[PDB]
């Protein structure tokens, strides 16, 4: 997908401020809490009975770290998200059979986490840039369904 | 089905938003138009640039509808009936678009209420906005 | 909100399906598994090959739930409450999947009732299935 | 998207029996009737107040003919739906701003029309083949959003 230079700017600048050890876990947790059917794929994670259990669950934080890893990679290759996500697409589509609508949901959750963490700095134009990004990632991740 | 805890969460967020509600409504609209440009087709007679007095005025209307839903959360279908007719019959609003606006509303709250936007309240708000959206798309 | 005309349309289609309902339920399931293979994940202990006695038996259950919804169309939330709990709490069924099954149910009716599947009845059935789906996803 | 030879077979064989002057209009009509917000894009078509008005509307039938034309074209180029639909994608996305979810809906409506018209011949495996097809068309038509 194609971001303008002003959008690439808006995106990369904010992303440099992201705590890569935290935000992934924060987004994965909210996904599990806000869209509970997603918990279906994470039963091995243990206690997920309450929001506090989810967010303080050490497996959630550790696995979230990997998830953000991929988003970071995608940010690194905006003009080739398809190649970047080929392997993850095989995993999520052919192996796990996750419905691709949840790729969109996780992207939107991440956006809410960024908004929360950056507040006023997460302006409407900055969000718009990020929306192109998470949409591009969901589409690439869903390639094996297409 | 909103739980008793959802109701208190939403009420609490609403309360904290306070008199910014109208202004946050306008902001949610702007975020929607910029992030999801297809939605702009529904407002062809609106100027949608930053600072538009029309978007400001309309955001208050939107906020006002939402607070009315909050204040009558145990009978949203009745409270929002006139608005559901408008959105389905007259405007013919695509159901997908309610998800887009609901997301922008969450983002806006999140960008303004750091203490309140916990995972739990986030969940409660999303459910609240999905219920409002269900009502507003119930009349096609 | 189902209209009086929607109610009679659905009732009429239901009536014409008659005692095939269970068999058509099984068929809708099969069409779902084949067309949308992701849905199969929810039935890992089922054999889903053609002629499966399990899919047959389950299709009757599904059909039975739908006829119960038809027979209590003015209070679906109450009639389907136990089933909505099951689908949300215990099974954790992804909301997208209700659209997939609803489509397969329409296809099945269409492939069996040439006289009844008019554009109007098609509309009424789709609304009926969307309302059932709304109820079954109301409990997360 | 990739159909098996058995699926290509299932698809092309049925499609040869399709009335190309009728089915397009039948599907467009149902789209307008079942998903009334779509009428938003077709106000110039005149009377759409009732299902009978929609289905007997001569503009609906004529424009439906073109719509099926494109599906036929897509059936002709399964392994390159993206190139086939480039122009239509610009039109539907950049010009008209139709939400791509309605591309999926029209495809599903077409599937219901085929089921109706072919009955028992429209078997679960045949439908599955067609589902890959309409999904491929919706994805290609939505390329300009991606
Ligand atoms: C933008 C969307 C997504 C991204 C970028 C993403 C990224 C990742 C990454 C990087 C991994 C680790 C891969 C590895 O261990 O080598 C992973 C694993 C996993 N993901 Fe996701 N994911 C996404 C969406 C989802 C969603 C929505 C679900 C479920 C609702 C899901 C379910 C899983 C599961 C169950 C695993 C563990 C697989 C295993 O280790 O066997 N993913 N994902
Ligand atoms: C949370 C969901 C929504 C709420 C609470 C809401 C609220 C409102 C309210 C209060 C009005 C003014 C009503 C009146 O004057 O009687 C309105 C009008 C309108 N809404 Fe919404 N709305 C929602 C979703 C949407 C969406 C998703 C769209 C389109 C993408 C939309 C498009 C419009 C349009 C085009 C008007 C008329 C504006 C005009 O011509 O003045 N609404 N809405
Ligand atoms: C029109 C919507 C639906 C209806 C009317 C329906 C109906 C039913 C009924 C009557 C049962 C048995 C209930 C009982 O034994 O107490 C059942 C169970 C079940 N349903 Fe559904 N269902 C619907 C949608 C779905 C969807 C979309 C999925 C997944 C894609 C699904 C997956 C399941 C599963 C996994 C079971 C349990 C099967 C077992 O382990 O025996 N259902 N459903
Ligand atoms: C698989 C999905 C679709 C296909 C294959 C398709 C195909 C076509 C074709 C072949 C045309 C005529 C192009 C021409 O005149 O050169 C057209 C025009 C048009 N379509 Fe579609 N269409 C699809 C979905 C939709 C949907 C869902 C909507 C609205 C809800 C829509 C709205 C329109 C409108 C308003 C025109 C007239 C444009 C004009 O002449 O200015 N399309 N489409």
């Amino acid at each position: 997908v194609h971001l303008t230079p002003e959008e690439k700017s808006a995106v990369t600048a904010l992303w440099g401020k992201v705590n890569v050890d935290e935000v992934g876990g924060e987004a994965l947790g909210r996904l599990l809490v806000v869209y509970p059917w997603t918990q279906r794929f994470f039963e091995s994670f243990g206690d997920l009975s309450t929001p506090d259990a989810v967010m303080g669950n050490p497996k959630v934080k550790a696995h979230g770290k990997k998830v953000l890893g991929a988003f970071s990679d995608g940010l690194a290759h905006l003009d080739n998200l398809k190649g970047t996500f080929a392997t993850l697409s095989e995993l999520h589509c052919d192996k796990l059979h996750v419905d691709p609508e949840n790729f969109r949901l996780l992207g939107n959750v991440l956006v809410c986490v960024l908004a929360h963490h950056f507040g006023k700095e997460f302006t409407p134009p900055v969000q718009a840039a990020y929306q192109k990004v998470v949409a591009g990632v969901a589409n690439a991740l869903a390639h094996k369904y297409h | 089905v909103l739980s008793p805890a959802d109701k208190t969460n939403v009420k609490a967020a609403w309360g904290k938003v306070g008199a910014h509600a109208g202004e946050y409504g306008a902001e949610a609209l702007e975020r929607m138009f910029l992030s999801f440009p297809t939605t702009k087709t529904y407002f062809p007679h609106f100027d949608l640039s930053h600072g538009s007095a029309q978007v400001k005025g309309h955001g208050k209307k939107v906020a006002d509808a939402l607070t009315n839903a909050v204040a009558h959360v145990d009978d949203m279908p009745n409270a929002l009936s006139a608005l559901s007719d408008l959105h389905a019959h007259k405007l013919r609003v695509d159901p997908v678009n309610f998800k887009l606006l609901s997301h922008c509303l969450l983002v806006t709250l999140a960008a303004h209420l750091p203490a309140e936007f916990t995972p739990a309240v986030h969940a409660s708000l999303d459910k609240f906005l999905a219920s409002v959206s269900t009502v507003l798309t119930s009349k096609y």
